[PDB]
Formats: structure tokens, sequence, C-alpha cells
RNA sequence: AAGUAACUUAAGGAUAAGAAAUCAACAGAGAUAUUAUGAGUAUUGGUGAGAGAAAAUAAUAAAGGUCUAAUAAGUAUUAUGUGAAAAAAAUGUAAGAAAAUAGGAUAACAAAUUCUAAGACUAAAUACUAUUAAUAAGUAUAGUAAGUACCGUAAGGGAA
RNA sequence: AAGUAAUUAAUAUUAGUAAAACAAUAAGUUAUAAAUAAAUAGAAUAUAUAUAAAAAAAUAUAUUAAAUAUUU
RNA sequence: AUAAUAAUAAUAUGGUAAUAGAACAUUUAAUGAUAAUAUAUAUUAGUUAUUAAUUAAUAUAUGUAUUAAUUAAAUAGAGAA
């Protein structure tokens, strides 16, 4: 309910620099309507299709490395990332798959 | 399974304090997204140039062949001169005539930008501000305080008339005399800005709702009142 | 934190607070970056050269 | 210092736009793409002028008409409501029926509602909700699905006016502290529709005023 | 209970001050120049035989009637039913339906 | 603003990506001519991709 | 193209419009003005070139309702000739009604709805000028001279 | 001294959000279901199903949807 | 699993109309140190695979850049009317 919550309430874990979050850690928010992030895409006119795993925090190369292990079957080569906004673009239409392989941990 | 999968840290301590010196009262943990959200320039870049764009004034108005003052007269006949062909005197050929493809009056460069975006943006820009060590917070009233208010100073972010005397001081003490800065403000506190007018070149005071990306970004120092920063949390939260 | 710094004259940004999660830490963070601004003077950081060297 | 002067938009953003007509070297040098001496290089011809030929449109016969009369209603699948009660966004407790109003509340149905809601049988093969359903109509596969649930449909009527009213009497209230009672079905049509069993119809399944008092006429 | 008339709406308020629940106005036509003159029907002049057009435009007396009926004030209006003009939910209960839909 | 071309409406109809018309033939002078035959000249015809272009600047909110 | 340019006439600080013989659809709304959406949809066109609403929901707006008619015929209406590319309201020529138990509104009729013509007043949002204040990725060939020099009989053109 | 502006439309690229998006006063726009001139019709490997012409119902033609899971 | 630079082997590098990609000059706006031993412009001679910039000398300003760089834009480049 409020925007900030009293100095009692927060516990010293939840602050920054205290989870160790930065060293080769991720974590892949759901959407508003709680939803995994990973979404189907038809580029140039409707030929091509990819598939585009979204809201990631962290190192994005540790998840995509963990979901290339998970799901070796889509070959190496066709895994895309882009580091401005850390979204992993990966080359066919997989995403029921990717989805099956995220939900257990988060 | 997926090892590595981390739970991210969802707050951040802002030290807040009280404006004419700047005694650290308490910290208030406000969350991960508006203070320490990564740096995405790209979004910043958005922001700015899309506030740019609406900021402009466009008044380019030169006279087009239409506008400007020649008659429609055909300044020699068609033939029979030994010259090149001439139409009235207000092409944009001959120095005298219009401008061709003119501007004409109230030009319009507004944009459009997502307001989901725009506050993305904003909340880079603070996060940014406080990566720096550049951004400060200032107040009292709402929370508990460790260490109690002093004595002379308060948490109002307010003050020859004295007042200037004193923000002249604690320019001087904070070692921010010749770089600009943006006081964000809960309300009007006209003593605060009378007192800064002196230096007005250098200090931008600002209305809460009216501050702008680009206003926090110039600043070199921003100093903000806690209630103010609640508010901007709250407006540009996610949901 | 607030102790250390009115006792050094210099104050830490509150990100550096948020993180350093001890004062040996805080000590060690202190030396690697005000310290050596304090012996020399030209070696400062000026803020309109940021990539300074 | 700041980074105000130190912005890049993302890359791929933003291409430079091609310069007609300044110099040769350029590649859209004195010609600028137009090539010689048509009209085209200079004058305007109409994009899909065709030359003097019949056009495409002049060719073939116009064909049809557009029902003014017409209602096009919004398509709902049992599958979407499934999925939503599964997801648990779906709040039917409080109000037993999941009506029209209910469905834009939850989301399950979005966008603006003109005429109605249709529900439609994609999921009925993986639907079992025990549920009362009102919508402005359903196809025949989807009630069966429903039933087989032991859910309950009813197909409903609203006029636009009624239909608003429905959607959020809150706003009628703030306006004229009063909502608009519901119209009755007043083209044969429609009339006809709602009597229909098959259809599952409000008229014969609330057993209303309105059949009977043309059952009378027609009887006098 | 002043202070809660006074919170009435404007135009209702108005219509109080020239008519009042003081007085009874007949419910169906009049002279003119009765006191007891409905301004919602037509009433008649004596002298010439001519129907003046109500003292209330249909549309404002229908505006009027709405109102008061938001603010349960319908009885210290005059009587509308001599105008064919009904009302929400009395007008839905006495409609005959159309001989279109009945056959 | 920019404005349906009327005819071409009235002539073509949108069905997914492209668009479906009459064909063209079949009004009159039908007689001694095999039914069969005037059987493919009834029905309608999709839009061939050569004009789409056309089509899509023709109808611009289709 | 366009009821645009132009010519002509008349008023005012503004003018026009304005409290429904309006819209709608059997549920309803409630003066005008004009902006978003509706919508380039309905409507319409040598069905070519092309033209193109209204209801409804929002803003802007002001207290916005209020009698000054003993309540209105050569008027409504009809016939005929004209008449805002889509929606009438107008109008020349002759025929020519009715009392609220009555009229108008829809190719037509039957139901049902709704409004009351032939009497009126009306701030505000708006247009244009002039001044002041602010803001200019506006102008020094859009930076004050001059409507001068000069050109033409003249209207008129017009420098540095 | 010469490819500009306004109001729109379609494609692409990147960014934001995403089974929703924009706007969030209420509307509305696009997407979420294909088809038919239109109508009260409308989705489980396909050989099942949907719509159109046909019809008792299929076939036949066209386009569509449909494969321990997590909707497009 | 990237970028920058350098190698080795290979293939390719004429071009009007035209398509595609990448830069530079000029001017304005946002951010912005610095300094008469500095700067701006000009001439001459150098330098860097060079429409550009830089070095040295020289001449004229000017108490000094809308300066470097990244964005945004353009009345943004002329032997052809
Ligand atoms: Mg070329
Ligand atoms: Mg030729
Ligand atoms: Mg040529
Ligand atoms: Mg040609
Ligand atoms: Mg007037
Ligand atoms: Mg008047
Ligand atoms: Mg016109
Ligand atoms: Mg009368
Ligand atoms: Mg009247
Ligand atoms: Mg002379
Ligand atoms: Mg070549
Ligand atoms: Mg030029
Ligand atoms: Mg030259
Ligand atoms: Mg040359």
């Amino acid at each position: 309910a409020p925007i900030f919550p009293k100095l009692e309430d927060v516990k010293m874990h939840e602050l920054i620099g205290n989870n160790n979050f930065g060293k080769k850690t991720y974590y892949v928010e759901r959407s508003r309507t709680g939803n995994l992030p990973v979404y189907s895409a038809y580029k140039n006119g409707g030929n091509k299709i990819i598939t585009e795993i979204r809201k990631i925090e962290g190192d994005v190369i540790q998840l995509r490395n963990d979901l290339q292990e998970q799901l070796p079957f889509i070959p190496k080569k066709s895994w895309s990332v882009v580091m401005q906004s850390k979204k992993i673009i990966i080359k066919g239409n997989a995403v029921e798959a990717v989805k099956r392989v995220l939900t257990k941990k988060f | 399974p997926l090892p590595n999968a981390a739970i991210p840290p969802k707050y951040a301590l802002v030290t807040v304090r009280s404006f004419p010196s700047l005694e650290p009262l308490t910290f208030v943990p406000v969350p991960t997204s508006t203070v320490a959200a990564p740096l995405r320039r790209d979004i910043l870049w958005r922001a700015v140039v899309y506030e740019n764009d609406n900021r402009r004034v466009g008044a380019s108005n030169p006279p087009g062949r239409s506008e400007n003052g020649f008659s429609r007269r055909k300044l020699m006949p068609q033939k029979g001169s030994g010259r090149a062909r001439v139409g009235d005197a207000n092409s944009p050929t001959r120095h005298n005539g219009g401008r061709a493809l003119a501007r004409t009056a109230p030009n319009d460069y507004t944009t459009e930008l997502p307001s989901k975006v725009y506050s993305m943006a904003f909340n880079n820009a603070l996060s940014h501000q406080y990566k720096s060590g550049k951004l400060f917070v200032i107040g009292g009233e709402k929370v508990d305080l460790i260490s109690p208010t002093p004595e002379l100073d308060l948490n109002r972010l307010d003050l020859i008339f004295e007042g200037e005397v004193i923000f002249r001081k604690f320019l001087e003490e904070f070692q921010l005399k010749g770089k600009r800065l943006l006081f964000i403000t809960d309300k009007t506190r006209e003593g605060l800005i009378k007192s800064s007018d002196p230096y007005k070149q250098k200090v931008d005071v600002i209305q809460k709702e009216l501050v702008e990306v680009n206003d926090i970004l110039r600043a070199q120092a921003v100093f903000i009142e806690l209630e103010a920063l609640e508010y901007l949390a709250m407006a540009h939260q996610k949901e | 934190t607030k102790f250390l710094q009115s006792k050094s004259g210099y104050l830490i940004p509150d990100y550096e607070l948020t993180t350093l999660s001890t004062p040996l830490q805080f000590k060690r963070y202190i030396k690697e970056k005000i310290l050596p601004s304090a012996n020399d003077p030209k070696l400062a950081y000026k803020e309109a050269e940021p990539n300074a060297i | 210092v700041s980074i105000l002067g130190q912005l890049k938009p993302s890359d791929g953003s933003t291409k430079s736009f091609k310069r007609l007509g300044r110099g040769p070297s350029s590649g859209l040098g004195k010609t600028s793409g137009r090539g010689q001496k048509g009209q085209k290089a200079r004058g305007k011809v109409k994009s899909w002028f065709e030359g003097g030929q019949t056009p495409i449109y002049k060719l073939f016969p116009k064909i049809g008409f557009t029902n003014v009369g017409a209602k096009p209603l919004k398509e709902l699948n049992l599958k979407r409501i499934q999925w939503f009660h599964d997801k648990n966004r779906l709040h039917l407790q409080p109000g037993e029926v999941l009506d029209m109003n209910k469905m834009r509340k939850l989301g399950l149905v979005t966008g603006p509602i003109k005429y109605g809601v249709k529900i439609l049988a994609s999921g009925k093969f993986h639907y079992n909700l025990p549920i009362a359903l009102e919508a402005s109509r359903a196809s025949a596969k989807a009630i069966a699905a429903i039933e087989k649930a032991g859910g309950k449909f009813t197909a409903r009527y609203y006029t636009p006016l009624g239909l608003r009213a429905h959607l959020n009497p809150q706003w009628f209230l703030e306006k004229r502290g009063r909502v608009p009672l519901q119209a009755r079905p007043t083209k044969r049509r429609d009339i006809d529709f709602y009597s229909k069993e098959e259809k599952r119809g409000y008229l014969v399944m609330e057993k209303d005023k309105l059949l009977q008092d043309i059952k009378e006429a027609q009887n006098k | 209970y002043k202070q809660y008339f006074d919170s009435l709406p404007l135009k209702l308020k108005s219509f109080f001050q020239r008519y009042p629940p003081s007085i009874k106005y007949s419910p169906v036509s009049t002279s003119t120049k009765a006191i007891n003159a409905n301004p919602f029907l037509p009433n008649k002049h004596p002298v010439t035989q001519r129907f003046h057009d109500p003292k209330y435009s249909l549309r404002r007396m229908s505006d009027v009637y709405k109102l008061a009926l938001r603010y349960g004030v319908e009885e210290f209006l005059p009587p509308i039913e001599n105008t064919k003009k009904l009302f929400f939910e009395e007008k839905y209960n006495k409609k005959t339906l159309m001989k279109g839909v009945l056959l | 603003l920019m404005k349906t071309h009327k005819g071409t409406a009235k002539r073509w109809r949108r069905t997914g990506n492209t668009f479906k018309r009459g064909i063209a033939g079949r009004k009159h002078g039908n007689i001694g001519w095999s039914h069969r035959s005037l059987k493919a000249l009834t029905g309608r015809k999709i839009a061939h991709p050569a004009y789409s272009k056309h089509l899509k600047r023709l109808l611009p909110y289709h």
C-alpha cells in the first residue's frame, strides 16, 4: 500500500549489494497479468518468425546459457541476445518450450 | 531447473536531510524501480528529445512567393526581349522574391511518446542522479527521525533579507558555487525562490508536477522534498 | 555512517551507504576514492571532464 | 559532466533520410530519382492511373450492400474464459452471473462493446465451469458445452443505450441519479430470436410478459 | 430542511419561485388569466378563443419533472397527466405495445 | 484527410489480406453459351498480386 | 473550382446563432457556438472527377434562462419553376386548411413516439484589430528609412 | 536560386508495454475468428471442425482454426 | 558466441537511368572544460590514403569559442535554368 515503508519494516537482504544479485545471477519478471514474458514475432513482412524473452534483470548471458542447457535441440548459433534492452531472441517459433523451461523456476 | 535464478533487491536507502545545511536525519527505503533502475540511455534520449520538441516555439516565417510583396505582373513579354523568360517578381529564382517551400506561421514540432515510456525515462533519470550521489532528499514530518532535527534549520526546503546570505553560505559550504542545481519543491516556496534569484542563471526551482526529465539531467545537483519524491514515485510507478 | 561522515569531513553518496555492509568495507571504499584527492589536489575529480586522465 | 550531452538513440532506431538534388556523387543528383523527362518527372499523375484502359475499379461489377441494421457482436471464446479461470483473474462468487458488464470489468472482453458479445466454442473440450453466463447470444456448440459443464447460459437483448447502461450504470447514476430501464425488443426478428428455445433466449427462459401479451393479442 | 431545499438544482428552484405548491393548479385546461392555471397545459384566453402555447415549452417542463423525480418532489409540482408525456417506470408499465409488435 | 475511393469500395471487399471481387462478363449476351462454361464467370474472385498495391492505395481504411 | 474571388449594401465591438413545431427510438436526451472521437462510417455522384452527415461520449464555456406575444393565416399545406455534390430551409407563380376534440415531424398507410410554426430578448467560449507581458533551434536581403526616388496620361507599379 | 509542410494510409527498423496496446473523465481506435452480398450461422493432423454455394447428411471447391501444460 | 586492430587463403570492387549503405563541410538548439604561450580568419610551406583536419611561420582581430564530443534539426553544399 505505501510507496515507502518505514525503516523498521525493510530487512537487510532486501537492499542493493546484499543479495549478490549482480554476480552471475538473473531474474525474469512476469507481466502485469502474471504471464511469462516470452513472445512470438513475425519480422521482415511476416516471413521470418522469432521468439523474444523480455523482462530480464541481471546477467542475460547466463540466463541464455541456462536456457540452452535446458533445451539443447535448438541449435547454439540461433540464440541472439541484444544487450541494450536485455532480451534474448531465438530464431524459430519456440515459445511454448521456453515458457515450460521458465515457469518451474519463476 | 534454472540455476542462478535469484530474487532481486527491491529497496534502496535515501538519507533524508534538513535544508539550510544538510544534516542526515533518517534513512528512507525507496523502491529499486525509481532509484536504482539500470541506466538505459536510449530511453532517456527518447524522453529528452520529446521534451525539447514540445518546448519549441516554431516561429520560422519567411515569405513565400504568395506572401511576398510584389505584384503579379509579368515583368517582360514572353518573346522579343532576347532575355530569359520572366513571370512575376516573386519567384525565389530572383533576389528580391519569396522563398521556395516557405515554412509559414506557427510551426508545430510537437511529438508523442507513450506515457509509460516517459515515466520509465523519468525514473531512469532519478536513478542516474542517485548513482551519481547528486540526489539529496529533504524532509521530516511524515517519517520517524533517528537523529532529531536540529534547531535553526527546518525540513521545508525554504528560507538584504538574510535568506539570501544563508543560501550563499550553504553554497560556500557545499562546494557547489558555479554548478547548476535543481530544487524540486512540493509547493511554491516563495522565500526560497527569492533567496535563490541572485543565482538564477544556475538555479532551477521547480514545482513537483512540472519537473522535467531534461531539468533533472541538466542539473549537477538536485534537492528534492521527501513528499515530492514520494509523489513522483507514485506518478511513475509501474503498474 | 553519519558519525563517519561527520568525523571525516567528506559525505558519502547514498548509493555507497546502501551498498557497503561493513565498517571495514566502508574504510576500503574511502581509501579507494576520497584519500587520493585529499593528498594530491590536481589529481581530484573535475566534473567538466569526467574522462580526464 | 551531465549525461545530457552524451545520449544516443537505440541502435536501429534511426536512418538518414534521402537528400535529393544535392550533387552527383550522393547518388540522387540532378534528376533526383525521377529519371528523364516524363510527366512523372515533373507534373503529378495519380499513382493508380491506368493509362486510359478501363481501371480495375471501373471494370468489375459493384456487389452487395452494407446492412446498416446489422449489429456486429464481439466474439468471446469459452477457451479464453477457461484460461482466465485457470489464471485466477475471474471473481464470480460475489456476482453469480457472468454478464457482459462483468466480463468487461474482468478484462475477459476488452476494447469497446457497441452492440454486444457472442459466446463461441473454441475450447469446449477443455471447458468445465459450473457458471451462470449472460451475453447477446452463443453458438449451439458453446451452449452444449456450458450445459455439460453444469453451467447455465441465457441470451439476453440489449439496445445500444441499454447495453451502455448495463456496462457501467455507475456513470448513469452519477449523471442523473438513476439507471434507464431495459427496453423491450421491438424488431420482429429480435423478438423471434429471443422466443427461440434452442438459442436459449431470455424471453422463454425467464417467461417474459411481452410474449404473453403478444399471445393475448393474437388470441383477441 | 431550508438548507436541503437550497441545495436542490437551480432550474427547479426557479420554477418553485414563480409557481409554488401553496396553490393547486388545475389538471385540465383553463382560462389563461385564472391564477390556478397550469403552466404545463395549453390554456385558452377568454377574449378571443385562442389556445396560448404552454407557459413552459414541453422540453423545459419535462426537464423540470425529471428533476423533481430525482429529488422526490413530484407532488409539489402541478399535474402533468393532460400533457401526453409520461416518465420512466410509470410509462414503462402503462405502455400499450405497438400494433407492429403485438401482431 | 485521405479517403476511400468509393467506386473501388463498391466493387471490392476485404477478405483477410486480399480483396475479393465479382467476375466481369455475366451481365448479358449469355444465351447460346454453354451453362457449364458460364459457371466459371459466376462467383467471386481474388485480387491479382499485380494490382494489390493499387487496391491498397485506393482503399486505405479497409 | 465555388457560393470561393470579385464587386455592391448595412451594422456592431464584436456580429451571427440560440431555449425545440429539435433530436431520437418505445430506452431516452434536453438552447446555441466549435473542437476530439464517432468517421472518411452512413449517404451520394456522367454511381466518373469526386463529395460526405447525424445520434452518441467528451472537452471549451457562462448564473443560463427568460417573457417582452391579449399566442399568431393569404400562414401551414398542395401544384408548379428554382434551391448548401450527402442532411433542407428557403423562394417566384397560382390554389389554400385546422383548435390542443388541433397541428408539425418519416416516399406512402396503420400503430406508437415526440415537438407546438406563422411573436420575442439573451451574456460566455469565437473572428479581427490595438496595447502590455512572456516564450523564440524567427528575421539584419521578414531589422524600423519609402510607399520616397523613379517609371506610367491614369488606375497602378516601385528601388538603393 | 530547387524534394518542404500540414492531415491521413500502408510497409519496414528500433524502442515501451504485451493477449492485450494507446488513452485512461467517459468514450473511442487497432488486436483478440474465419467466412458471407446479407441474414437468427461460427473452430476436438485431418481423413476431425468452421463459414460460403449445395444439401436429409456427407462429398466435392475455397479459405480458416485445431498437436502433464502455461492460450494466439 | 563481442568489439577494435593485425595476419593467412579465397572471391569480389567500369558504370547512365535506378536501388541500397556510410561519411564530411556549413548554420542553429540542448549539455560544455579551457585561454592573449589563447583563439578566429587569411597566405605560404609541411603532415595524416587528404571535399577534411592538423603542424610551423607570418598578418589582422578578439579579454575571447554554441569550441571537443553526443544528440536534435535545417533557408545544409552550385560552372550549368
Ligand atoms: Mg545515379
Ligand atoms: Mg523520353
Ligand atoms: Mg531535364
Ligand atoms: Mg519516366
Ligand atoms: Mg445577437
Ligand atoms: Mg436573435
Ligand atoms: Mg463542398
Ligand atoms: Mg400556435
Ligand atoms: Mg414558439
Ligand atoms: Mg515621366
Ligand atoms: Mg562500382
Ligand atoms: Mg540552398
Ligand atoms: Mg557561386
Ligand atoms: Mg562543381
